């Protein structure tokens, strides 16, 4: 019914600022409230503030007062969140949320903008095999190591192989680079017949890798 | 500001049973003008933004199944899920919107409680491809276990490793209600080529005693 289209993922160095946009369409363009809510890794939702794009009135959570500025352009139904003096505590998904009237659904959410606060440079991953070596079933996989920023996607056999696939959450290493593992369990009897290729995509570095994984 | 304190942090409930999630406001969130409690409940799942379930403490949002209900009594708020379904596995948040500034509770993770299931354990040496680069990653996979609590202990020539591994865990599988976990031991190529016996020892309540998977470097 309503789409809140957010700007794309951002990387910032510590001490820099970030400005995220949210553009509404479908219902209204003036007198509603737009809220900003974020979620940092391993943390709960955190309410940041609201803006009334018609009046320009704002109200910020106490912990962001003096560091966040919300603005609105009623003419393009747009709201902006500008956050200064960034630290790694500001690495988060940032969601815009429209407050609706009575009659229908009470709210609509954007899909989120990921902001990563880090001194790391953009780097595509290395892809290493986890080669099959257990009761009729074999495990194999791909280790996707040393990339920045998130995310990477992994599929198997161009997305034709879904049964028994587990792609783990990425871990952040002390280097400031991420690592991710994807595994699949298959019948041991299939290791001779069937080919297994992990399809890795790191869009931030324009890095796509296909790795065939076979017994050593 | 008004604080919202949720409990419990984690809830495991059998399929078709009742889940109860609690939230305590630090102050009244009741309007004297309309006698509504300014409390909302949200459901947050992977691949979708947070979803409003309940507003004014007890009013269900359009399109929310009737197995979701909310109650408010002074500073105590409850979200009840009757007949819990696998699709209900999520983090639930309360929120107050009584004041101009809003506050979320810290969240409650709801999972399906299934019977205990021991992990299947697999170990992977570093690839020869990786060894060219001066780092070695040794991987241990724990597949399809319940509950989520598991201990992985790496050993290298029987020395217990601490601080040089990282792990991560899948979301609960919708069909079998299990978890999987991968642990990665990172060490220098020099250390890898110096030592011989690489072991992943797994402790879990589905096992009588810890399970060890090991390899000898070069075999
Ligand atoms: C409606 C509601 O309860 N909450 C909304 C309301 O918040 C108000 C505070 O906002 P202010 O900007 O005013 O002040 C900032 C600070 O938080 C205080 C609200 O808390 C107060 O208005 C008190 O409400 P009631 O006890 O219902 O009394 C109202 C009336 O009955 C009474 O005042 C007399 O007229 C009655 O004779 O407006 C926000 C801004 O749009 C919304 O975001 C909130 O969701
Ligand atoms: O097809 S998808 O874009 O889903 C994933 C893509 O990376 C697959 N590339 C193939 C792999 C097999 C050899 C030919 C190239």
């Amino acid at each position: 019914q309503v789409q809140l289209v957010q700007s794309g993922a951002e990387v910032r160095k510590p001490g820099a600022s970030v400005k995220v946009s949210c553009k509404a369409s479908g219902y209204s363009f003036t007198d509603y409230y737009m809220h900003w809510v974020r979620q940092a890794p391993g943390q709960g939702l955190e309410w940041m503030g609201w803006i009334n794009p018609k009046s320009g009135g704002t109200n910020y959570a106490q912990r962001f007062q003096g560091r966040v500025t919300m603005t609105g352009d009623t003419s393009i139904s747009a709201a902006y969140m500008d956050l200064a003096s960034l630290t790694s505590d500001d690495t988060a998904v940032y969601y815009c949320v429209k407050d609706c009237g009575s009659g229908g659904l009470r709210d609509f959410w954007g899909q989120g903008t990921t902001v990563t606060v880090s001194s790391a440079s953009t780097k595509g991953p290395s892809v290493f095999p986890l080669a099959p070596s257990s009761g009729g079933t074999a495990a194999l996989g791909c280790l996707v190591k040393d990339y920045f920023p998130e995310p990477v996607t992994v599929s198997w056999n161009s997305g034709a192989l879904t049964s028994g696939v587990h792609t783990f959450p990425a871990v952040l290493q002390s280097s400031g680079l991420y690592s991710l593992s994807s595994v699949v369990t298959v019948p041991s009897s299939s290791l001779g017949t069937q080919t297994y290729i992990c399809n890795v995509n790191h869009k931030p570095s324009n890095t796509k890798v296909d790795k065939k994984v076979e017994p050593k | 500001d008004i604080q919202m304190t949720q409990s419990p942090d984690s809830l495991a409930v059998s399929l078709g049973e009742r889940a109860t999630i609690n939230c305590k406001s630090s102050q009244s969130v009741l309007s004297r003008a309309n006698n509504n409690y300014y409390v909302a409940w949200y459901q947050h799942k992977p691949g979708q933004p947070p979803k409003l379930l309940i507003y004014w403490a007890s009013t269900r949002e359009f399109g929310v199944p009737d197995r979701f209900s909310g109650s408010g009594s002074g500073t105590d708020f409850t979200l009840t899920i009757n007949s819990l379904q696998a699709e209900d596995v999520a983090v639930y948040y309360c929120q107050q919107y009584y004041t101009s500034r809003r506050t979320f509770g810290q969240g409650t993770k709801v999972e399906i409680k299934r019977t205990v299931a021991a992990p299947s354990v697999f170990i992977f040496p570093p690839s020869d491809e990786q060894l060219k680069s001066g780092t070695a990653s040794v991987v241990c996979l724990l597949n399809n276990f319940y509950p989520r609590e598991a201990k992985v202990q790496w050993k290298v020539d029987n020395a217990l490793q601490s601080g040089n591994s990282q792990e991560s865990v899948t979301e609960q599988d919708s069909k079998d209600s299990t978890y999987s976990l991968s642990s990665t031991l990172t060490l220098s190529k020099a250390d890898y080529e110096k030592h011989k016996v690489y072991a992943c020892e797994v402790t879990h309540q589905g096992l009588s005693s810890p399970v060890t998977k090991s390899f000898n470097r070069g075999e």
